[PDB]
């Protein structure tokens, strides 16, 4: 059996960041060399563990978690990093042992008025807890009106779209991201590198 | 400790030029250069690295290439705010060493001084010691002349002169220049007027005051 | 927000030690993907790296070559403050001293690296003299179109002073001026604003000083005379 990692990578419809999609690989035998050989990648950063030093290392659960971002706002998903991204969106603890793997997706996730079907969250009572998904459509409430259920004064929808465009900059274009996280737990070591 | 430079030291161009600073290194510094904009009384921020990427918030004129020994910053429309120095620091060989400097300071048209004389405070009248002031609040180029004149005497020695740096805006520079009285000295004279020569004033400009 | 705070004293002794404390907010000091560095430059010179502490005592200090003999890092979990410390102060260490912070990572190829100095905090202002400390004198600077105020920080040692407008109402116009070595040892500056001449009597205008160094704030009204 053979890591189904181009499952995650090579999707054809990835998720928004407010409804991240993690796929627990597992029971498998996982090669990462088809990643950190590939050039299709703008962002391949490693937090705690070696990119090569992993056909040779052993888990017991890795967890891709794939979200489609916007450039300027990929570096957002590190550790210790803040914005809207990673206050409200995707957040990553600050003890990441883990992989962030990025690249370019203007030619698949952008459409001539705009793919709307990507989501992003403005607003956000709570800075997110790391690994937290917040798929609430609740009104938030900036003030000493309750809003009830309405968009107005200091009462606004959560959630907002991206203006994916083709010929918006580099920035706004569409980056896909798949966040690789590993763990160890005491239990049968299922994901084991070519070795 | 491989060795920066940066060239050149001071730099001059107008609003929407291009502008060129390079980095030398002693050894070869495989891509391993990053740059950092400092601007007058903030700490250096840093806007490239890995040589060629651009940290989120830097702006599209900013951009940077090379690799080895020679390495380029490059600005490609420079606008009034990108007033600072900028350093290029290796990450190579430990220690990370950072360049002299490079301090970009941009052109801006002639534009005259506006002069105002601020007179000492009677509670600083009390506390034994006097200072008057003058002020020129929006002028470039930098060069100015302020002169202090009490009772009709051209008075230099006392005087000291400060410059701000150019504005994040307008690119203009605003002088003072504070001149240190006795309290018994200050009350043997009446008019005290400081005179300003500018090259926007087609004559000087003299803005008294009497006690 | 991973906010850098640098904190310590102005004043130091020549030949005595150098208590700095970077006190690190919205992050974990202790992780292993943050290495904290100490960065200093001289007044009116080049940027010098003093050293870094990074955990994973899982502390692996790695000072500069050059400072070596006399510098010592720590990191204090509790607080989560770094602490720097240097010795046989001479007179050449008087510089604005910065706290930075280097995500560090694994690239494609397997090479432990950094995207540079990230996070850069304020700087904390050491200025090694034996002189003992002086709190300044505030005095306004008052208005006689667009007219033009301010407020004069005389006789102060050392520096800085931090001088704001309507505790950070009043920014336009805002002209702090250098200070100037006065020919009695202390330092001086000057802080002016221009505004409207009907703001005179729409507004009025306090000057903010705050000396640290000799824990004086003083809040001076700026009004027309006559
Ligand atoms: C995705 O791209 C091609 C699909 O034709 C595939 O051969 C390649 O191995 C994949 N790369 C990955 C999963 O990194």
């Amino acid at each position: 059996n053979l890591c189904p990692f181009g499952e995650v990578f090579n999707a054809t419809r990835f998720a928004s960041v407010y409804a991240w999609n993690r796929k627990r690989i597992s029971n498998c035998v996982a090669d990462y060399s088809v990643l950190y050989n590939s050039a299709s990648f703008s962002t391949f950063k490693c937090y705690g563990v070696s990119p090569t030093k992993l056909n040779d290392l052993c888990f017991t659960n890795v967890y891709a978690d794939s979200f489609v971002i916007r450039g300027d706002e990929v570096r957002q998903i590190a550790p210790g990093q803040t914005g809207k991204i990673a206050d409200y969106n995707y957040k990553l603890p600050d003890d990441f042992t883990g992989c962030v793997i990025a690249w370019n997706s203007n030619n698949l996730d952008s459409k001539v008025g705009g793919n709307y079907n990507y989501l992003y969250r403005l607003f956000r009572k709570s800075n997110l807890k790391p690994f937290e998904r917040d798929i609430s459509t609740e009104i938030y409430q900036a003030g000493s009106t309750p809003c009830n259920g309405v968009e107005g004064f200091n009462c606004y929808f959560p959630l907002q779209s991206y203006g994916f465009q083709p010929t918006n900059g580099v920035g706004y274009q569409p980056y896909r991201v798949v966040v690789l996280s590993f763990e160890l737990l005491h239990a049968p070591a299922t994901v084991c590198g070519p070795k | 400790d491989i060795q920066m430079t940066q060239s050149p030291s001071t730099l001059s161009a107008s609003v929407g030029d291009s502008v060129s600073i390079t980095c030398r290194a002693s050894q070869s510094i495989s891509s391993w250069l990053a740059w950092y904009q400092q601007k007058p009384g903030t700490a250096p921020k840093l806007l490239i690295y890995k040589a060629s990427s651009l940290e989120s918030g830097v702006p599209s004129r900013f951009s940077g290439r090379g690799s080895g020994t020679e390495f380029t910053l490059t600005i490609s429309s420079l606008q009034p705010d990108d007033f600072a120095t900028y350093y290029c620091q290796q990450y190579n060989t430990y220690p990370w060493t950072f360049g002299q400097g490079t301090k970009v300071e941009i052109k801006r048209t002639v534009a005259a001084p506006s002069v105002f004389i601020f007179p000492p405070s009677d509670e600083q009248l009390k506390s034994g010691t006097a200072s008057v002031v003058c002020l020129l609040n929006n002028f470039y180029p930098r060069e100015a002349k302020v002169q202090w004149k009490v009772d009709n005497a051209l008075q230099s020695g006392n005087s000291q002169e400060s410059v701000t740096e150019q504005d994040s805006k307008d690119s203009t520079y605003s002088l003072s220049s504070t001149l240190t009285l006795s309290k018994a000295d200050y009350e043997k004279h009446k008019v005290y007027a400081c005179e300003v020569t500018h090259q926007g004033l087609s004559s000087p400009v003299t803005k008294s005051f009497n006690r | 927000q991973v906010q850098l705070q640098e904190s310590g004293p102005g004043l130091v002794k020549p030949s005595e030690t150098l208590s700095l404390t970077c006190t690190v907010s919205g992050g974990s000091v202790s992780s292993h993907n943050f290495h904290w560095s100490w960065i200093r430059q001289p007044p009116g010179k080049g940027l010098e790296l003093i050293g870094e502490i990074y955990y994973s005592k899982s502390r692996t200090t790695n000072y500069n070559p050059s400072l070596k003999s006399r510098v010592t890092m720590s990191v204090d979990t509790s607080k989560n403050q770094v602490s720097l410390k240097l010795g046989s102060v001479t007179a050449a260490d008087t510089a604005v001293y910065y706290c930075a912070r280097e995500l560090y990572y694994y690239d494609r190829s397997g090479y432990y690296v950094h995207d540079g100095f990230d996070i850069w905090g304020p700087g904390t202002t050491v200025t090694v003299s034996s002189a003992s400390t002086k709190g300044p004198s505030v005095f306004p600077l008052a208005p006689s179109g667009t007219a033009a105020l301010g407020c004069l920080v005389k006789d102060y040692f050392p520096e800085p002073v931090t001088v704001s407008w309507n505790s950070g109402a009043l920014t336009s116009g805002v002209h702090t001026f250098p200070a100037v070595l006065q020919s009695s040892g202390l330092y001086s500056l000057s802080s002016v604003v221009t505004v409207p001449s009907s703001s005179l009597g729409t507004q009025t205008y306090i000057c903010n000083v705050n000396h640290k160094p000799s824990n004086t704030k003083v809040d001076k009204r700026v009004e027309p005379k006559s």
